[PDB]
């Protein structure tokens, strides 16, 4: 098992910055991560994840040939990694800034010193150590938007600034002084920025285009007065309608000046390749059908990679090289590839170059993918990496599909089996297996990418992309049918919100092959609020999956006659409960013969001293075996199940440790009566809760002893069995009795869940996720509240039951546990930016030296038949004495 | 050895019935009990009971004097461990 | 003293059928013409001997034949002498005939005679070889005698088949 | 009768025990195959015991009282030691077939 | 085929020495069916020998004894078979020594001392046989095969007073066989005496009761009845009831011979008294 | 102390025509709750029993100083009017919600000619939240 | 007419001297059916 | 209802049966190979034989005459002349090898107090006892085959006997058999 069925994949996310150039590259992604991927196959060397939230946000990557350089926490920090083993070499912190830009400079030929621009001052540090060298200030520093920087290596360092629509100001500094050399100030109130518009082509240059007049404002920045001008009208180079165009210069060595030639970006699909002489432009080439382009440079040569649509159409994009100084296309080095999906656009490109020429490409396509392309004619993708899985939302696990005359039939069958025995001695080729453990996984993702995996050596078998999906939305996953009504296939469903319009969408498909089914859903006109499954199957096996409007009306997807009849029959045995966290109000509605809802209960909370956090309900896919807990003295003690129960948890708005508290509420979804309303004082901590068949558990933080704790609840009615066959919640006056206790836990916590295995026989465990990535299994029966075994003195930590011994997980945003067919194993899954899968053995696998068996068998048999003939003989020779 | 063969035959028929029931159960689980298997097992049971009755043994009377109805004096006189050979058989 | 073929024949046949134990027989004729093998065994017991005496006496009085001799044959090959039993037997037989003959086969023929004296001796052919040939023809297995009659009535103490055989 | 052999007694008891225990095992199996619970299989054991008693009666013929002074053991016989065998063979074949 | 092994175990089951059929039917099995018998052979080598010896042959004897030595070299039972053939060829002191060895080294070996008695019985000395036998019995009181031969010996010595003791002891350990009873009657009638004769008639009838088919004791009953009914020492009641007994026995014997299908001779005997 | 209304509503169409059945009086200082009602005249009783024929509902409602709840008729009418009301609140003192349940059980069926149901044999009791260790 | 009335004439112990409850059924209980259904949650 | 593997059936059920059967057979044969002789001498043999003689005489001294009975009784009771006048390891191993399974089922319902013995290894404490362990299979087959094997295979006593012979009668029991036979008829038609 440790090497048979448990696997770990780990990801880093969607790139922001990166840098190529022996057999390693570097990235830096949205999720505050650094990595050193292998340039021959997808694999990692050193993740150095620091912090999920903003305070570890990267702002500029920059390497040095063997040393990386980094900036985190909104301009504060500056580290220096190694690029080989992630071994940090130095680290410092800086003063508050907006971090307008970053650079890298030298004295005359060197790379000793580096620059920074925080919009308030300017710095110069050493590199090997990190000890600062000098700092100084900007002239005015509050009104001229000091957005950029430039060196040409030797001597000095410039610094620009411009407000949207008044004028530009220019500066120049010299090392070892920090003094402001002459600062020019010229008027150009038509530009609105200079960050993504302009750039220095060769060794003192500013250049920016004015679509008005379709002209270029230019400046030999060393010595010139009033930004001499060149119109882009001599040539047929019209701009775009509302496109902000810009420049793309190059500087493969920061100490030697930038190359004259440069790209220019006119319109979404219009690029040009200009070259700058002393005062005159020399144009080489223009491309009207380009999506993306990049520069790159070898020791001395310099190239330009370009992408093109061939005939957009089957996404068959071509890639080519052109030489920068000249324009020449190179006969060889023409790649043609194509994607798998229908709407999927690259939006990114990086280049690696040899000196044989040849090259390799890196492509970060829209739907969170990474391709590494090589020039050869065989397998053209050298590796493909799927980064969308770095943020999973919800998932599910589905089962795989299935494959006297009586006496004569028996004879025939037996003969067939005899013949068989004697003779003996991918998506389309598999089916479920006995005591099933395959349990195909279906996961959904926030970038809009549906997957499918085997759960054993996880292999992506199918994929799907659904567009127009925001970063912050809300999903819910519902499984309708599994392998019945043979002319009918399986099908699952998916409900999506948009978070801005309240709109909703219903996408239905088949989990096995990945195709949208033949039928269409009803078009969701109004914002939908909630959903339930209603496990009553129509003529077609489909569960109805009712939905609730914002007009408090109903809609069912399989709105057929039979289903509506069933509803017109059994409407009043169905109830919805809704919640509003802003003001803290809950409501409960019902059905009618026709499809309307008439308010049934309501309940509020003061939102200034209590704030709902989360809501829990029992899983409908559970079975409970024992209705009682037999005491030590031949005494039964029945337990209250109340399927329709639900738990609510709250905490205050005052965050002082003096009077901060957590609130608990237990409620019945149908009526609206409280079974229990509890309060735990001197606690603030974020909560983590579980709600089983009849027990409840939550974790919290004690600010008077500054340490973590649990609290556990159990519910028993008594010694009698009120109406032991029907359990209508409209008829129970007898509110049960509560037992609870508060143990302690010595550490922090992350997501928690409980095991499960159908028929609920075996012991039930709790899976805990620590911050270090350790998972931990805990037996429920240890937490029993019928303990005098005192009030626990540091209930133990045991590092001998950790599932993930060294297969750690990073963040652990959640956990999933699903049932087997074997009743002693549960299938586990952990997301959290690096996936995990395994099995558990709560009862030691009690339902499953081999040769030694037959060895002792035949040894005994022969010893028997050898001892017989000895007994006979000895008896006979007794007779004769 | 007729009866023993009969017994073996019936018993083997019963075991075949068991095998058929096992395969039938596997097939039905993949998707209560037929007639033929039942008649077969009962056939084997009864035809084994009859034979094992006939073959176990034969009853013996418990009145001893019935055994010695025909026990002539001459057989009961000659005591072997006092045999002695000086007689006319020598002269044969 | 003249002994008939069948007399000596049945005599030695009986002597050979039950050799391990002594035997006796009763002769009826002095020209002996018939013998009776009656007993085989202990012979020191009166009642069966007495009913045999009475029955044979009555049957030969029906046929008006007399009892003409006794014979005894021991199992000890070297013993050829009379004990009390043969003495009394021949005493009563002589009382009835006063010319009776006592016989003891050497087995390796010692006919006696009593005239006021303890059964002294008397003056001592083809029939010998006749009987020998019969014996070597293995026919003594179908000879019935009084004891067999008392066991199975279905036998016959006249032994007619062996008589006609010769 | 007055004078008893006291050996043929043991022979007859032994053959009875043989037949009884064996048919008990056989019934346990033939029941464990087509598994049936509680009342039905007790009915089965008892009906089979009765069949055995009847067959032995047939075998004797007029009860041949020289063999048996009383018809009691024909019916009762050794009936407890057959129960254990019966349940054991229920177990065996129910297990093998009607479970897995 | 199996007939012959069972008919050669029959003659071992009822001590029926008929030793011409034994050899004739055995020699075949012992020569050319050794395999078939399957280790039921080491007794056919001892039944055949101890009877083929009495036939006189003396060539198969050693053919058996040597194999017996082969499989069972060290023993004390085959020592007996070596000490028997010795006394067959008139070697008695060698036999006594051969016995004395095992006896001196392993008492509770009755067979040996039994054969020692057999030697004396052979020679002729009966008094000494009796003494030795009783001295043995003292140690091992109860051996029916002894008692019966002891009574037969007391008979052969013409003493009909102490034998009845031995038979009484013998009919106390298995009183469901007619033979012992009718022989006790036969020896106590021949003993003479009124008390003896009434005891005799009683045990006669008690014997006949069991089998209801013995003829000897029936004739004995008749003869004893006639004897009392012509004995001038008994009450008239005895005489008349014994006459009735004799008449009823006569009628029953008439029934017997009727069932059979001479008659006249036996009827004349019957009406004699 | 304060007062608080208590509207009680029941019809055939499970609709809302909410009317009064009296008030509650709450003393905050020590903490005590009491009721003051009016009785049910004929038409109210007929309405209640016919609603009961269809297994309709009895609804109770009070304001936040709103909040509601419901309980069937079948479990009440045959109970000779033994209801139990609770008023759940927060730590500092704020109405949170209501809870109404009838004693005992429901739907055995025995009607009493509706002349026991003129005293509202009710019980009322409230609770702050049970603290824990 | 008695023709043949014949008269002929340490054995240890021989001398001629004419001397004179709930839980049981608990295990069998069937889980009761539920009647009401209640679904929803936290208002998407 | 627990869907189970067949490898369980074969390699768990059958070895138990086979092993207990054959080891019981082997124990029988070795016990036959162990019994030595305890013959000591002729003295106690003689004493035992004469004791059995006395017991017999006591019980069936009603088929012989009066006087002989009396001679023997007096001799045995004559003053001063009477001869009375002077599993563990195998179980451990097998349980050690099959430590925790669920083998099979019994078709009739058991109460819960039967549970701790049938399973004896398993910490489930929720199953109806009708589901059995492996070791219990061993302990049960022990009994089944202990019932099938039968198919396939001093001066004190002296004085007790003397005293028990004191209180004894003759009870000839031989005084009417004559008429009993003579009563009705004789019976023989089977020759
Ligand atoms: C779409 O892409 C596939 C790549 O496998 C190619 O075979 C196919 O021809 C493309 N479609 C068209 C219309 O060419
Ligand atoms: C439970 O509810 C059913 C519903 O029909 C009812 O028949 C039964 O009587 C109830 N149980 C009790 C104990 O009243
Ligand atoms: C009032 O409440 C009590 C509470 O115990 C209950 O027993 C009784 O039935 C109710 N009704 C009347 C009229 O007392």
């Amino acid at each position: 098992q440790v090497g048979k069925f448990d696997w770990r994949q780990q990801y880093v996310g969607k790139v922001k910055f990166a840098s190529l150039e022996s057999k390693k590259l570097v990235v830096a992604t949205e999720k505050n991560v650094i990595a050193a991927l292998n340039s021959r196959t997808g694999e990692i060397l050193w993740r150095h994840v620091d912090k999920g939230t903003a305070e570890g946000a990267v702002d500029a990557m920059l390497l040095h040939g063997q040393d990386v350089i980094t900036v985190s926490n909104g301009g504060r920090i500056m580290r220096s990694w190694e690029t080989n083993i992630g071994g940090l070499n130095w680290e410092i912190t800086l003063d508050s800034g907006s971090f307008q830009a970053l650079g890298l400079v030298g004295l005359q030929e060197s790379v000793r010193y580096i620059a920074v621009l925080k919009k308030t001052t300017l710095a110069l540090h050493h590199l090997s150590s990190g000890h600062l060298k000098w700092v100084e200030h900007l002239p005015e520093s509050d009104s001229i938007h000091y957005q950029m920087v430039y060196s040409y290596g030797s001597g000095v360092v410039w610094a620009l600034g411009v407000v949207p629509f008044s004028h530009v100001n220019i500066v120049k500094f010299n090392v070892e002084d920090g003094e402001i050399v002459q600062q020019v100030r010229v008027s150009t109130p038509w530009l609105q920025h200079l960050s993504g518009a302009c750039g220095v082509v060769d060794e003192a240059v500013l250049v920016c285009p004015d679509p008005s007049s379709r002209s270029l404002q230019t400046l030999a920045l060393e010595t010139e007065w009033e930004l001499r001008q060149i119109p882009l009208q001599s040539l047929d180079l019209e701009f775009g309608s509302g496109f902000q165009p810009r420049v793309l210069p190059t500087q493969p060595n920061p100490v030697d000046a930038s190359r004259a030639q440069f790209f220019l970006h006119l319109s979404p699909s219009h690029y040009a390749l200009l070259q700058y002489h002393y005062g005159t432009l020399s144009l080489l080439k223009n491309f009207p059908q380009t999506a993306l382009v990049s520069f790159a440079t070898t020791g001395e040569k310099t190239v330009a990679a370009v992408m093109a649509c061939r005939n957009c159409f089957n996404q068959t994009y071509t890639i080519n090289l052109y030489l920068v100084e000249t324009g020449r296309r190179l006969l060889d080095t023409t790649i043609t590839f194509s994607l798998e999906q229908s709407g999927t656009r690259p939006e990114r490109l990086y280049i690696q170059v040899f000196l044989k020429v040849g090259y390799r490409a890196l492509v970060q396509t829209e739907d969170h993918l990474l391709l590494f392309l090589q020039q050869l004619a065989g397998k053209v993708v050298l590796w493909s990496r799927e980064e969308s899985l770095a943020e999973v939302v919800c998932l599910e696990m589905v089962d795989l599909p299935l494959t006297l005359g009586m006496f004569l039939k028996r004879l025939s069958s037996q003969l067939i089996l005899l013949q068989a025995w004697t003779s003996h001695l991918n998506i389309d080729t598999l089916a479920r297996d006995e005591f099933n453990l395959q349990k195909m996984m279906v996961m959904v993702t926030a970038s809009g990418k549906l997957f499918g995996i085997e759960s054993s050596s996880g292999t992506i078998l199918w994929k799907q992309y659904l567009p127009n999906v925001k970063p912050d939305s809300s999903f819910k996953l519902m499984v309708q049918r599994t392998t019945a009504h043979f002319p009918h296939p399986p099908q699952c469903t998916l409900l999506v919100k948009d978070k801005e319009s309240g709109m909703s969408s219903l996408y239905v498909f088949n989990p096995i092959f990945g195709k949208w089914s033949q039928v269409a859903p009803p078009v969701l006109k109004r914002p939908i609020l909630q959903s339930l499954l209603l496990p009553v199957m129509d003529q077609d096996y489909a569960k109805v999956l009712l939905l609730i409007d914002d007009e408090y009306k109903v809609t069912a997807f399989p709105a057929t006659r039979n289903v509506l009849r069933q509803l017109h029959e059994l409407a009043p045995s169905i109830f919805f409960y809704l919640v509003d966290a802003e003001q803290g109000r809950l409501c409960g509605y019902r059905l009618r013969k026709d499809l309307t809802t008439e308010l049934s209960w309501e309940l509020t909370i003061p939102p200034e001293v209590q704030r709902i956090v989360k809501v829990k309900g029992k899983r409908s896919s559970e079975h409970v075996h024992s209705q009682g807990r037999v005491m030590g003295d031949r005494s039964v003690l029945y337990k209250s199940l109340n399927p329709n129960l639900l738990a609510v948890v709250t905490e205050s708005t005052d965050a002082h440790h003096e009077r901060t508290f957590i609130g608990i509420f237990l409620i019945d979804g149908v009526t609206g009566r409280i079974i229990h309303s509890s309060v735990q004082k001197k606690a603030k901590g974020p909560v983590h809760i579980v709600h089983s068949e009849n027990w409840v558990v939550y974790q919290y933080w004690n600010t008077k002893a500054r340490r973590n704790e649990f609290t556990v609840l159990e519910l028993y009615e008594g010694t009698e069995q009120y109406n032991a066959t029907a359990f209508s919640s409209l008829d129970r006056p007898q509110l049960p009795q509560v037992l609870q206790q508060s143990y302690i836990f010595p550490s922090s916590i992350s997501a928690m869940e409980a095991t499960i295995t159908e028929r609920g026989i075996t012991s039930r465990h709790l899976l805990i996720g620590l911050p270090s990535g350790a998972i931990l299994s805990l037996p429920k029966a240890l937490l029993d509240p019928r303990r005098p075994i005192p009030y626990s003195p540091d209930v133990q930590i045991h590092a001998e039951r950790f599932i993930n011994y060294n297969q750690t997980v990073s963040r652990m945003r959640g956990i999933y546990t699903a049932p087997s067919g074997l009743e002693s194993t549960c299938l586990v899954v952990a997301y959290g930016l690096d996936i995990y899968q395994t099995r558990v053995y709560p009862s030691k696998q009690f339902d499953v030296d081999y040769v030694l068996i037959s060895s002792v068998l035949f040894g005994l048999v022969f010893a028997t038949m050898i001892t017989k003939r000895l007994a006979q003989v000895k008896l006979l020779n007794r007779a004769w004495r | 050895s007729l009866w023993k063969g009969l017994v073996g035959i019936g018993l083997f028929a019963l075991a075949h019935a068991a095998f058929s029931a096992a395969q039938h159960r596997s097939y039905m689980r993949l998707t209560s009990l037929p007639i033929d298997i039942v008649l077969q097992t009962l056939l084997a049971f009864a035809v084994t009971c009859y034979g094992i009755v006939h073959i176990a043994g034969e009853f013996k009377d418990m009145d001893a004097t019935s055994e010695l109805k025909n026990k002539t004096f001459d057989t009961l006189r000659n005591h072997p461990s006092f045999y002695v050979f000086n007689h006319r058989g020598r002269v044969l | 003293v003249k002994l008939t073929t069948q007399a000596y024949c049945k005599m030695v046949l009986h002597g050979a059928k039950y050799p391990h134990c002594a035997v006796n027989g009763l002769l009826v004729a002095t020209l002996f013409v018939d013998c009776i093998p009656l007993f085989h065994g202990t012979l020191a017991l009166a009642p069966m001997l007495e009913v045999a005496l009475t029955l044979i006496d009555s049957w030969c009085k029906d046929h008006s034949y007399v009892i003409a001799g006794y014979y005894q044959a021991n199992e000890r090959v070297k013993d050829a002498s009379p004990n009390q039993v043969a003495e009394k037997v021949a005493s009563r037989i002589a009382e009835g005939f006063s010319d009776t003959a006592l016989i003891m086969v050497d087995n390796t023929i010692h006919v006696y005679e009593h005239h006021e004296n303890r059964w002294r001796c008397r003056d001592p052919p083809e029939a010998q070889r006749i009987s020998a040939s019969l014996l070597d023809s293995r026919s003594y297995e179908t000879l019935v005698d009084f004891d067999n009659h008392l066991d199975d009535i279905r036998n016959d103490w006249t032994n007619p088949e062996i008589n006609k055989a010769v | 009768p007055p004078f008893i052999s006291e050996a043929a007694v043991r022979g007859n008891a032994a053959v009875l025990d043989y037949c009884r225990t064996s048919v008990s095992a056989l019934s346990g199996a033939t029941a464990g195959i087509l598994g049936l619970t509680g009342l039905y299989g007790f009915i089965f054991y008892l009906l089979a015991s009765v069949l055995l008693s009847l067959l032995l009666i047939l075998k004797a013929g007029r009860r041949w009282n020289k063999y048996f002074k009383s018809r009691r053991p024909l019916f009762t016989g050794g009936l407890i030691g057959g129960l254990f065998t019966y349940v054991l063979f229920w177990t065996f074949l129910y297990g093998m077939v009607h479970v897995y | 085929w199996e007939e012959m092994r069972d008919k050669m175990r029959k003659w071992r089951e009822e001590n029926s020495r008929n030793s011409e059929q034994i050899v004739e039917v055995g020699e075949e099995l012992i020569n050319e069916y050794a395999s078939k018998l399957g280790d039921d052979i080491w007794i056919i080598y001892e039944q055949v020998m101890i009877a083929a010896l009495d036939y006189g042959r003396d060539d198969l004897a050693l053919f058996c004894l040597q194999e017996l030595r082969r499989q069972f070299p060290g023993s004390h039972r085959v020592k007996r078979l070596t000490g028997m053939r010795f006394e067959a060829m008139e070697r008695y002191d060698d036999a006594i020594q051969l016995y004395d060895r095992i006896l001196q080294e392993d008492p509770t070996n009755t067979a040996a001392r039994k054969r020692k008695i057999a030697i004396r019985k052979a020679q002729g000395k009966n008094v000494e046989a009796i003494r030795e036998l009783n001295e043995y019995l003292e140690q091992f009181v109860g051996d029916q095969e002894a008692w019966h031969e002891l009574a037969e010996l007391y008979i052969n010595e013409h003493d009909y007073a102490k034998a009845a003791f031995c038979l009484e002891e013998l009919m106390m350990t298995n009183p469901h066989n007619h033979l012992y009873c009718q022989q006790y009657a036969e020896v106590k009638y021949t003993q003479g005496g009124l008390e003896n004769l009434e005891l005799s008639r009683k045990y006669f009838a008690q014997a006949l009761k069991l089998n209801n088919r013995n003829m000897r004791a029936l004739f004995g009953l008749y003869m004893s009845a006639s004897h009392i009914a012509s004995n001038p020492k008994a009450s008239a009641k005895t005489k008349k009831d014994n006459m009735k007994y004799a008449s009823w026995a006569a009628s029953q014997i008439n029934r017997a011979y009727q069932f059979a299908g001479s008659l006249k001779a036996v009827e004349d005997m019957l009406e004699t008294l | 102390t304060v007062g608080l209304l208590l509207e009680h509503s029941f019809e055939i169409d499970d609709s809302a025509n909410f009317r009064k059945r009296g008030s509650l009086l709450w003393n905050q200082q020590d903490g005590t709750l009491s009721l003051s009602q009016r009785q049910l005249s004929e038409e109210e009783r007929g309405r209640l029993r016919d609603v009961a024929a269809l297994n309709g509902l009895y609804r109770v409602r009070i304001p936040r100083r709103y909040v509601s709840s419901f309980v069937p008729a079948c479990s009440l009418v045959e109970s000779h009017l033994s209801d139990q009301l609770t008023l759940h609140v927060d730590v500092a003192g704020n109405v949170v919600g209501v809870s109404v349940v009838t004693h005992p059980g429901g739907c055995r069926g025995h009607e009493v000619e509706d002349v026991d149901l003129e005293l509202f044999n009710t019980s009322v009791q409230l609770q702050p939240p049970t603290t824990a260790p | 007419r008695f023709k043949w009335a014949i008269e002929l004439s340490y054995p240890v112990g021989y001398l001629d001297k004419q001397v004179p409850h709930a839980s049981d059924w608990l295990a069998f209980i069937e889980p009761p059916e539920r009647m009401e259904f209640s679904g929803g949650g936290l208002l998407l | 209802e627990l869907l189970l593997d067949s490898n369980i059936r074969l390699w768990v059920v059958l070895p138990i049966v086979i092993i207990t059967f054959f080891v019981g057979m082997i124990r029988h044969y070795v016990s036959i190979l162990l019994q030595s002789d305890k013959k000591l001498t002729q003295e106690q043999v003689s004493d035992s034989q004469v004791l059995i003689r006395s017991r017999v005489l006591r019980e069936n001294g009603k088929y012989i005459p009066k006087q002989s009975f009396l001679t023997r009784k007096y001799y045995f009771n004559n003053p001063e002349d009477g001869f009375f006048k002077k599993m563990i390891l195998i179980g451990g191993w097998i349980n050690m090898t099959f430590s925790g399974f669920v083998t099979t089922k019994v078709p009739f319902p058991l109460t819960l107090r039967f549970k701790p013995m049938l399973q004896q290894g398993i910490e489930l404490l929720t199953l109806d006892a009708s589901w059995v362990s492996s070791a219990s299979w061993y302990f049960l087959n022990v009994f089944g085959l202990r019932s099938i094997y039968s198919l396939i295979l001093t001066n004190k006593a002296f004085k007790t006997e003397w005293e028990a012979l004191e209180l004894t009668d003759h009870q000839w029991a031989l005084d009417d058999v004559e008429e009993e036979l003579m009563a009705k008829d004789l019976h023989f038609e089977g020759m």
